[PDB]
């Protein structure tokens, strides 16, 4: 659902679905190609 | 008309193979998308 997420202060618009991307322990998020944020770490869950 | 149907048929080889031309076409494709790329890059500048 396109929702306005605030993740730990990063704040932006979209939807947010389970990704099979496999961030190592220390990496909390993905930046794209052309340095977009593609991929966000759930502060809770621990979720990608 | 022998003389033709040779031709022809080194066409298929002679098109991809000695390259010369066939590049202009991807010079295209890669002119378009290196400018789209270089566009969407420049988000990530801070100009100050
Ligand atoms: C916050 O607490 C939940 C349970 O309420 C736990 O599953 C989660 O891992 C915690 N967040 C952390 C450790 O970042």
């Amino acid at each position: 659902k396109c929702v306005n997420f605030n993740f730990n202060g990063l704040t932006g618009t979209g939807v947010l679905t389970k990704s099979n991307k496999k961030f190592l322990p220390f990496q909390q998020f993905g930046r794209d190609i052309v340095d977009t944020t593609d991929a966000v770490r759930d502060p809770q869950t621990l979720e990608i | 008309a022998n003389q033709f149907n040779s031709a022809i048929g080194k066409i298929q080889d002679s098109l991809f193979s000695t390259a010369s031309a066939l590049g202009k076409l991807q010079d295209v494709v890669n002119h378009n998308a290196q400018a789209l790329n270089t566009l969407v890059k420049q988000l990530s500048s801070k100009f100050g």
